Formats: C-alpha cells, sequence, structure tokens
RNA sequence: GCUUGACUGCGAGCGUGACGGCGCGAGCAGGUGCGAAAGCAGGUCAUAGUGAUCCGGUGGUUCUGAAUGGAAGGGCCAUC
RNA sequence: UAGCGGCGAGCGAACGGGGAGCAGCCCAGAGCCUGAAUCAGUGUGUGUGUUAGUGGAAGCGUCUGGAAAGGCGCGCGAUACAGGGUGACAGCCCCGUACACAAAAAUGCACAUGCUGUGAGCUCGAUGAGUAGGGCGGGACACGUGGUAUCCUGUCUGAAUAUGGGGGGACCAUCCUCCAAGGCUAAAUACUCCUGACUGACCGAUAGUGAACCAGUACCGUGAGGGAAAGGCGAAAAGAACCCCGGCGAGGGGAGUGAAAAAGAACCUGAAACCGUGUACGUACAAGCAGUGGGAGCACGCUUAGGCGUGUGACUGCGUACCUUUUGUAUAAUGGGUCAGCGACUUAUAUUCUGUAGCAAGGUUAACCGAAUAGGGGAGCCGAAGGGAAACCGAGUCUUAACU
C-alpha cells in the first residue's frame, strides 16, 4: 500500500500560498517563507483583536476631551459629572455625537456641570 | 421452531439456538473480518539497505568536503536506496476460536431467518447440465442472487450455476461466514438443514 | 445484515500511536522519548536488572535452595476429580487415562479441594486427612 | 523469540501466592562472628521483595 | 565477692533507609547467673571499630541422591 | 524448563508425548543345491504423459459521439461471464475460454515378457585389535574441568574377545539393557541458475530489479572493482502536398490532416520554483522581520441608489523570521538559496497490562489429517492450592523441643 503525497501536499502549498497574496517577494511566492508570513499575520490578528478595543477607546476619549474642552469642561470633569447624573451613555456614543451633534454635546456638558454645581 | 418449505409446504422443525439466537454483530464482525484475512495471499517485499544492489564504499570521506555525512549509497534517504521498513512476505490470518466461530454463524443464519432470507425447500436440481435451465428455474423462484445450500452436490447443478455469476451452489460443509451474508437469498435443501443443523448444534 | 453494515463493538479498536507525525498528534518531533540521553536513542536503554552500575538486586542477595526432580514427578488431586475418571477406581493409570495428571507424574496426593459427591475407591495414592474424611464421608474406601 | 530467564534472578527469588517474590536475606553468608545473634536470627528467614524493587523482579523472571 | 544473660528459639510494636539493609524493643518458650527477695541480666554510658554477591573451605544435619542400594555432588544450619 | 555460566553478559538440553514417513539387508565361509530372490546394462509390445496442433456457442435496432463495446429498446449462448484485443466500458466483432479431439518422429514414466550378468534357500560354522580401555595435550557434547559420565584423537601405551565385552552422568555393588573396532539402504527433509501455468488489500518510471529504453551499457578506475541517466504524438501516420519570410538555413506564418496540432515529433496531462508582456492602483523628504489593527484616495464591477464587492493602499497604533539547543536566543549560536519529488517509531516472535468478544471451573488446541478459512486432532499450555531449600504436609504449611 505504496501512498504518493504529491496531490495532498499541493493542496496543503496552496492554501498557505492564497493566504500569503499581497505579501512581498519570496512571502507570497515561496512556501517555506509564506507559511512563517501567515502564521504572523494570525498572530498579529489575534494581539490586534484586543488592541482594536484599546485604540477606538483611546480615540473616542481624546474626542470627547476636545469637545468638552471647547463647551469649557475637561474629559476627566465631563465624565464625573455624567456619572453624577447618572447618565449612562457610553464613550463610542459620546465622541458620535461630539462630532456629528454638538447642539446635544453641548447639552450633555450642561448635564455634566449641572450634577458638579 | 419451525420453517415453512416453499414448494412442499410442510414444517421443518430447526432448534432455537441454530436459527432462532439474537444477532452478535461484534462477533460476527469478528468472524468476517478474521475470513477475509484469511483470504489474503500476503506476497511482497521491498529491499532494506542491506538488500539494494551496490557497493559498501563509503560515497566520500566523514570530513572536509563541506556535504552531509553520508555512509551508504543504499541509505534510506538516497534516492535509489533501500526502503526504511521494507516489507517481507506476511501471513495475515488470524485464530478464530471453534465456538466463536460456530457462534457467528448461528446468529447469521438467524438473522437470516428474520429477514426473510433463509428459503428452505425440499429439493433443488435441474435434469441436465444447461444454465439455462437452472436461470428458468430462479426465474420461476423470484431468485436472481442466491446461495444455494445443497446436502449433497449434484454434479449437473454444479456446470448449471457455474457461468451465473449471481448464484453459487455449495454443500452444507463447505458454508462459510462471508457466503451467507453476501448473497441476497440464501436456498437450503431439507437435508441441508438438518446437516447444518447437526454441525452446529 | 450486509458487508456494508457490520460494525466492531465500541471500545474493541483503538487506534495504535504514530510517532513524529507533527505538532498536532501530541507525539511530534520527539515522538515521547524526551530530550536526548540514552533512552532518546535508536536501540538505546538498558538491559534487564541493570540498576546504573550499583551491584543490582538480583545479585547482591545470595542464593538459595536445590530443586527437586521428585516434585516434578509429583501431582495433587482435587475431590473434583474424583469423579472425572471412567469407572469409579481412582489410581495413577485411570487418572492418567482421563488427562487429570501427566503420564511421566509417578506420585500423587488427593487433597480437600473442591466437592467428592459419589463413592469411589482410591488406590495407592496418599489422601490428606481432610480427603480422606471427604471421601469416606461419600461412601469411598482409601486402599494403600 | 522466546523472552529468556535472567538465570540468576531466577536462583535468588521464588514467586509467592498473592504473586509477590520471596529472597534469602544479604548479610548470612561470612564474617559471622562480629554480628551479634539477634541480627544473624532476624535474617535466617526469607522475606519479601520491596514495592521499589519489584518492577526490576518482575522484568527478569517473565515465566515466574 | 560470686559468676557466664557476651544464653538458644522467637517477638507485639516502633524508628531509619530508593533499595540492599541498619536500629530500638516489652513480652512468650527453654535453660542459666547473681541476690534474702523484689528483681535484674539476650555484652560493654550511648553514638565509629566496617565489606554485598559469587566461588570455595571446615563441622553438623528426620533434606536430596539421574536404573536400584549406597556414594559423589547439591541443599539446610553453624562458621571461615 | 534441567542445567552450563568472570553463576556475569549470555548459552541452553534430554527423558517423555503428539505427528510426517516408514524397510530392511550384506560381507568377515565352507557344504548341499540348483541357479529359484532381486538389483543394474541392452531390448521390444502395452498403456500414460512431454515435445507441433484441430474444432469450439450466441446481436441486432436506435440515441450521443470523431469513433460505441456506453445509454435506451428488444433478442440469443452459457459444462464457455477466465483473460486479452478492437476508434470510449463487448458473454454473442476478433483472439480465446468450458468442453471435445490430435502425433510421422523422438522421448520421461509405469507396469509386461526376453537376453546378459547378479546369484536366493537351507544346515553347520564364524562374529571386525594397535582396537576398547588407560596416561599426557586439545577438541566435541546445552555441560567453560567441574564431583564430570559419554564421544573424537595429536602423543605414549594397550585388553578381554561371548565362561567375553559396552552402557545406564564421578565411583562401587546388584540388576537391566545392548553387542564397538566392516559395509549398503528408499520415504518423510533442504534448495531454485532454469521451464510452464496461475496468483497477489505487491511497485507503477526519484517507485519496482542497477537495468520498463540496445544496462552491467555510457562513464570512472592500472586493476580488482565501481556504475548512471533515459518510458507515453495519434484511433489511425492521416508524421503537415503547396505558398510565404529566411542563408536552396535555424525558426516561423499560412494551407492541409485530424475529434483535437497551446496532440507537430523539443509531441498525453502539463503543477511549483524561476523569467517575461499587458492592465489597475501605489511609489522619487523616506528609515528597521515588511505584517497586523485603523484608514483616505483611485480604478473596475454590481445595483434598494443606499451602499456593497474586488484590486490597490497614502497616512497612522502595534510589531526584532523559523527550527534547533538551552538557565536564557532578534541574537552576532545551529540549520535551511528556492521549488517539486523522496526522506525517520517498523516487522516477527515471546511476555505483561488495558479495552472488547467467546466460553466459563474451566478455557484453548500445536504439528498434522482434511480438496476443505469447515470438520478432525486436547500432544500440550494456562487456571481451579498453598507452604517449605527439600523430603514432605496440605486449607494449611514453614519456623522451633514447642509456640502466648
Ligand atoms: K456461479
Ligand atoms: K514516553
Ligand atoms: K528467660
Ligand atoms: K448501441
Ligand atoms: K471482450
Ligand atoms: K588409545
Ligand atoms: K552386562
Ligand atoms: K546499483
Ligand atoms: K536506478
Ligand atoms: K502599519
Ligand atoms: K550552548
Ligand atoms: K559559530
Ligand atoms: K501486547
Ligand atoms: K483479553
Ligand atoms: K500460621
Ligand atoms: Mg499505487
Ligand atoms: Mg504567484
Ligand atoms: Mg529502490
Ligand atoms: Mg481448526
Ligand atoms: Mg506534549
Ligand atoms: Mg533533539
Ligand atoms: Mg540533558
Ligand atoms: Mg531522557
Ligand atoms: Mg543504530
Ligand atoms: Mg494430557
Ligand atoms: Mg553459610
Ligand atoms: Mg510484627
Ligand atoms: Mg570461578
Ligand atoms: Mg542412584
Ligand atoms: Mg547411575
Ligand atoms: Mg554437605
Ligand atoms: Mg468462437
Ligand atoms: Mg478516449
Ligand atoms: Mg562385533
Ligand atoms: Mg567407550
Ligand atoms: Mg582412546
Ligand atoms: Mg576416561
Ligand atoms: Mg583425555
Ligand atoms: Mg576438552
Ligand atoms: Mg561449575
Ligand atoms: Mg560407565
Ligand atoms: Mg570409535
Ligand atoms: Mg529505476
Ligand atoms: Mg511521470
Ligand atoms: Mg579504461
Ligand atoms: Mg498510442
Ligand atoms: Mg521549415
Ligand atoms: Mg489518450
Ligand atoms: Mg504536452
Ligand atoms: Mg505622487
Ligand atoms: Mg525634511
Ligand atoms: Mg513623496
Ligand atoms: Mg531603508
Ligand atoms: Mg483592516
Ligand atoms: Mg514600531
Ligand atoms: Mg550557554
Ligand atoms: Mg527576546
Ligand atoms: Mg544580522
Ligand atoms: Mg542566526
Ligand atoms: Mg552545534
Ligand atoms: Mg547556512
Ligand atoms: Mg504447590
Amino acid at each position: 500500500a505504496r501512498v504518493k503525497r504529491g496531490v495532498i501536499a499541493r493542496a496543503r502549498h496552496k492554501k498557505i500560498l492564497k493566504q500569503a497574496k499581497g505579501y512581498y517577494g519570496a512571502r507570497s511566492r515561496v512556501y517555506r517563507v509564506a507559511f512563517q508570513a501567515v502564521i504572523k499575520a494570525g498572530q498579529y490578528a489575534y494581539r490586534d483583536r484586543r488592541q482594536r478595543k484599546r485604540q477606538f477607546r483611546q480615540l473616542w476619549i481624546a474626542r470627547i476631551n476636545a469637545a468638552a474642552r471647547q463647551n469649557g469642561i475637561s474629559y476627566s470633569k465631563f465624565i464625573n459629572g455624567l456619572k453624577k447624573a447618572s447618565v449612562e451613555i457610553d464613550r463610542k456614543i459620546l465622541a458620535d455625537i461630539a462630532v456629528f451633534d454638538k447642539v446635544a454635546f453641548t447639552a450633555l456638558v450642561e448635564k455634566a456641570k449641572a450634577a458638579l454645581a | 421452531m419451525e420453517l415453512v418449505l416453499k414448494d412442499a409446504q410442510s414444517a421443518l422443525t430447526v432448534s432455537e439456538t441454530t436459527f432462532g439466537r439474537d444477532f452478535n454483530e461484534a462477533l460476527v464482525h469478528q468472524v468476517v473480518v478474521a475470513y477475509a484475512a484469511g483470504a489474503r495471499q500476503g506476497t511482497r517485499a521491498q529491499k532494506t539497505r542491506a538488500e539494494v544492489t551496490g557497493s559498501g564504499k563509503k560515497p566520500w570521506r566523514q570530513k572536509g568536503t563541506g556535504r552531509a555525512r553520508s555512509g551508504s549509497i543504499k541509505s534510506p534517504i538516497w534516492r535509489s536506496g533501500g526502503v526504511t521498513f521494507a516489507a517481507r512476505p506476511q501471513d495475515h490470518s488470524q485464530k478464530v476460536n471453534k465456538k466463536m466461530y460456530r457462534g457467528a454463524l448461528k446468529s447469521i443464519l438467524s438473522e437470516l431467518v428474520r429477514q426473510d432470507r433463509l428459503i428452505v425447500v425440499e429439493k433443488f436440481s435441474v435434469e441436465a447440465p444447461k444454465t439455462k435451465l437452472l436461470a428458468q428455474k430462479l426465474k420461476d423462484m423470484a431468485l436472481e442472487d442466491v446461495l444455494i445450500i445443497t446436502g449433497e452436490l449434484d454434479e449437473n447443478l454444479f456446470l448449471a450455476a457455474r457461468n451465473l455469476h449471481k448464484v453459487d451452489v455449495r454443500d452444507a460443509t463447505g458454508i462459510d461466514p462471508v457466503s451467507l451474508i453476501a448473497f441476497d437469498k440464501v436456498v437450503m435443501t431439507a437435508d441441508a438443514v438438518k446437516q447444518v443443523e447437526e454441525m452446529l448444534a | 445484515m450486509r458487508l456494508n453494515t457490520l460494525s466492531p463493538a465500541e471500545g474493541s479498536k483503538k487506534a495504535g500511536k504514530r510517532l513524529g507525525r507533527g505538532i498536532g498528534s501530541g507525539l511530534g518531533k520527539t515522538g515521547g522519548r524526551g530530550h536526548k540521553g540514552q533512552k532518546s536513542r535508536s536501540g538505546g536503554g538498558v538491559r534487564r536488572g541493570f540498576e546504573g552500575g550499583q551491584m543490582p538486586l538480583y545479585r547482591r542477595l545470595p542464593k538459595f535452595g536445590f530443586t527437586s526432580r521428585k516434585a516434578a514427578i509429583t501431582a495433587e488431586i482435587r475431590l473434583s476429580d474424583l469423579a472425572k475418571v471412567e469407572g469409579g477406581v481412582v489410581d495413577l493409570n485411570t487418572l492418567k487415562a482421563a488427562n487429570i495428571i501427566g503420564i511421566q507424574i509417578e506420585f500423587a496426593k488427593v487433597i480437600l479441594a473442591g466437592e467428592v459427591t459419589t463413592p469411589v475407591t482410591v488406590r495407592g495414592l496418599r489422601v490428606t486427612k481432610g480427603a480422606r474424611a471427604a471421601i469416606e464421608a461419600a461412601g469411598g474406601k482409601i486402599e494403600e | 523469540p522466546k523472552i529468556k530467564t535472567v538465570r540468576g534472578a531466577a536462583k535468588r527469588f521464588k514467586k509467592t501466592g498473592k504473586g509477590g517474590f520471596k529472597h534469602k536475606h544479604a548479610n548470612l553468608r561470612h564474617i559471622l562472628t562480629k554480628k551479634a545473634t539477634k541480627r544473624k536470627r532476624h535474617l535466617r528467614p526469607k522475606a519479601m521483595v520491596s514495592k521499589g524493587d519489584l518492577g526490576l523482579v518482575i522484568a527478569c523472571l517473565p515465566y515466574a
């Protein structure tokens, strides 16, 4: 029962090389190099599903800070004020409102300031 | 336990142990596998590094050439080299305990009765050693793929069945577990049933 | 019941280990041998009873005893064997004929093991105190 | 082929009813005058092979 | 001063060792010494003073004894 | 197992049992008697095989197609549906196959009866000497000199010879058993350079022979010796008339053949590395494992016209390959230029444990017989009893004079 490897080996190599499309040089052409590139791409993608959540929160906070300071209050006081006012709107939504509805954002700041006063 | 004869319409009495027992799949499986293992010829070989034709000269010196170290041109790493674990001829036959063999046959025969695949007749024969006669007889009986078991194997029936690939004609002593399962129907003469009864008990 | 509807019993056919076929198997690379040393090697490992060079147990302990040739030609008969002979007389030859003892056995002893429930004459065998009581209680007799 | 008994082990161990092994004690061959009678008396009866050593003995005596 | 307990067979139980081993031990049987007796004595205030197995030697022995009776050799106990 | 054994590593019987097969004779010598038994060489009939051969059943229509053996329909043979071939897969087209037959000549074999040599039967007698045995040295016996029987003999010796002699594992006695120093002998057993037939959970061109091919060749070596690579057009050569560019080239474009010519002989399929042409997008102020998360712009598709898809990826967060070996490696430690193909826990037997199946105080057979995967075969093996070094005793036994 001699087994030739060619058909299965080809399919495995092609599966990896397909995942390496777009990579530079040997990384999209050469199995040995492409395999390492694909594993590393997977490692980074795993890491960066966690980092994405950090990076977006960082961005939302920076924008809330800018919008809050245009309305005469720091980010840190603003968040404290909203919590004392029992407002549960999260940072993704606050940052969205900061950009797209300036008047509504001002109303949130006034709510925060009233809770602090 | 009784089996009605199709031609005669009598009632042949048989033991519950042989023809009425439960199907033991695990036991039957072992015996069927053993039977197929018994059919293997097991004739093959490859050449180890000892058996490949060539010199025992070391291909190049141990050190200094910048090549991987080599010892034999017959190394299994090398093209044209030996097979690492070269096959030899093997005996693939298994032991089947006598009682497990007999137990498997009783399970099979009992299951053929439950599935209405065992057909008992008083007699089964042909006038002349003519395939056309047996082919017509099986057409009359609504049989196609059939194992025919006789008490004594007729020469006319043997010769008539030989060129029909769907049909096989055996004596009762020449039953085997795979053949009872493989054919769609099993026709037994009354005399064959008694010999099989006596054989298995 | 067809050749493609038979299965083995659950648990009856465990798959063999295959070493050195990659990470996922759990036996890749070193094949369960660990790292280096004599035991990792092809043909590697020390002989039976070897303890690293310390005088091994089977040499630091003394030899004792001798083997008796008489023991090899002496058998024990159970009470349950007494009924297995043909014709109700138990002696060496009838025990040999019944395949109870080997043909080269020259001496035999009936012991209190199992039961005797029939009258048996025992001739030319030793019998234990307990076996004698059991044989005599079943209406048997013992002849030296 | 058949496993070969370690013949030196067969001269030093005998299998008991529950599958342990009896052996003769060491230290009662010679240099006996200096040994207390108590010590020698306790070395006379046969002893059982310890748990740690059973694996070694069993390997040596496959037909015990 | 009188003595041979520096006893023989055993040993509940325990300590210490990977193991081989080593250690402590009331008490039981037999026979003993000392003392008036209770009692004590199985070496020495204790902890070093030691060498496995093999091979063989010596003495003993209700064991074995290659046709049988013996014997040789072997075993077992003591010891080198 | 018993034993042997620096009692180490290891070596390893026999007795006895079950089978296959089976067969007994002659000389060491005269007599009587005829040449009776039977083995060889040389004949010649009788079969029976071998070396060429002979006959050997039964199918058409229609659909797809380059082609039908395929599909569909309706028939027929089968002691033949083994197998091979034929323009795709054929019981019925071809070659076969089952079955039935055949030899002028040579020849194996088996019996038959000649001739030639060979002599059986019977009674009486005989019964293997430099031998057995020994001393010395060595070797062989499972047995290593050991308490070492037995066998062989290089060396030195040396019996009794049937009222005798050998052996029974030191040795002696007793008893039993056999007759050395002369020889022949079928079968069961071993093997395959070679011939025929058939088979394979054997390989399928880096495999399988080293060798599918003009291979023990080319080639290497003074020589012994070493020793490759290399298979496939198509159903059929129908292997491309003729024309055109070119050197009366190479190579190509047409034409033609063909089902197909990116089947055109550098020929089935035609992967990958590697190298190009074309198009989209990015890229000449920008620093590092080259990705990943975010992300504009552009191009091209789709179209609830909201968006989506595909390619690209400005800019930006994070981010020092893999294997190995290590306390620890981005490591400036190891290994890999890349791709494709191959390349490493197997096999046999024994043994123990687990799972599972059978049968159960029983379980199971080996060789072998059997045409038999059956059935027979229970020789054996394991288990149902242990204790003791052992004799031995035995649900106990050993220890000890004897056990609380
Ligand atoms: K048939
Ligand atoms: K392991
Ligand atoms: K006392
Ligand atoms: K057709
Ligand atoms: K055909
Ligand atoms: K001589
Ligand atoms: K004699
Ligand atoms: K070669
Ligand atoms: K080759
Ligand atoms: K980036
Ligand atoms: K290192
Ligand atoms: K280095
Ligand atoms: K196993
Ligand atoms: K099992
Ligand atoms: K006891
Ligand atoms: Mg293949
Ligand atoms: Mg590519
Ligand atoms: Mg090869
Ligand atoms: Mg059988
Ligand atoms: Mg692991
Ligand atoms: Mg390693
Ligand atoms: Mg290490
Ligand atoms: Mg290790
Ligand atoms: Mg090696
Ligand atoms: Mg028997
Ligand atoms: Mg001693
Ligand atoms: Mg105790
Ligand atoms: Mg020695
Ligand atoms: Mg004797
Ligand atoms: Mg003798
Ligand atoms: Mg002695
Ligand atoms: Mg024909
Ligand atoms: Mg084709
Ligand atoms: Mg003679
Ligand atoms: Mg002699
Ligand atoms: Mg001599
Ligand atoms: Mg001699
Ligand atoms: Mg000599
Ligand atoms: Mg010698
Ligand atoms: Mg010796
Ligand atoms: Mg003698
Ligand atoms: Mg001789
Ligand atoms: Mg080749
Ligand atoms: Mg190919
Ligand atoms: Mg030359
Ligand atoms: Mg062709
Ligand atoms: Mg041209
Ligand atoms: Mg083709
Ligand atoms: Mg091609
Ligand atoms: Mg630009
Ligand atoms: Mg600048
Ligand atoms: Mg720029
Ligand atoms: Mg740069
Ligand atoms: Mg993204
Ligand atoms: Mg960075
Ligand atoms: Mg280091
Ligand atoms: Mg690091
Ligand atoms: Mg560097
Ligand atoms: Mg490096
Ligand atoms: Mg290194
Ligand atoms: Mg390198
Ligand atoms: Mg016992």
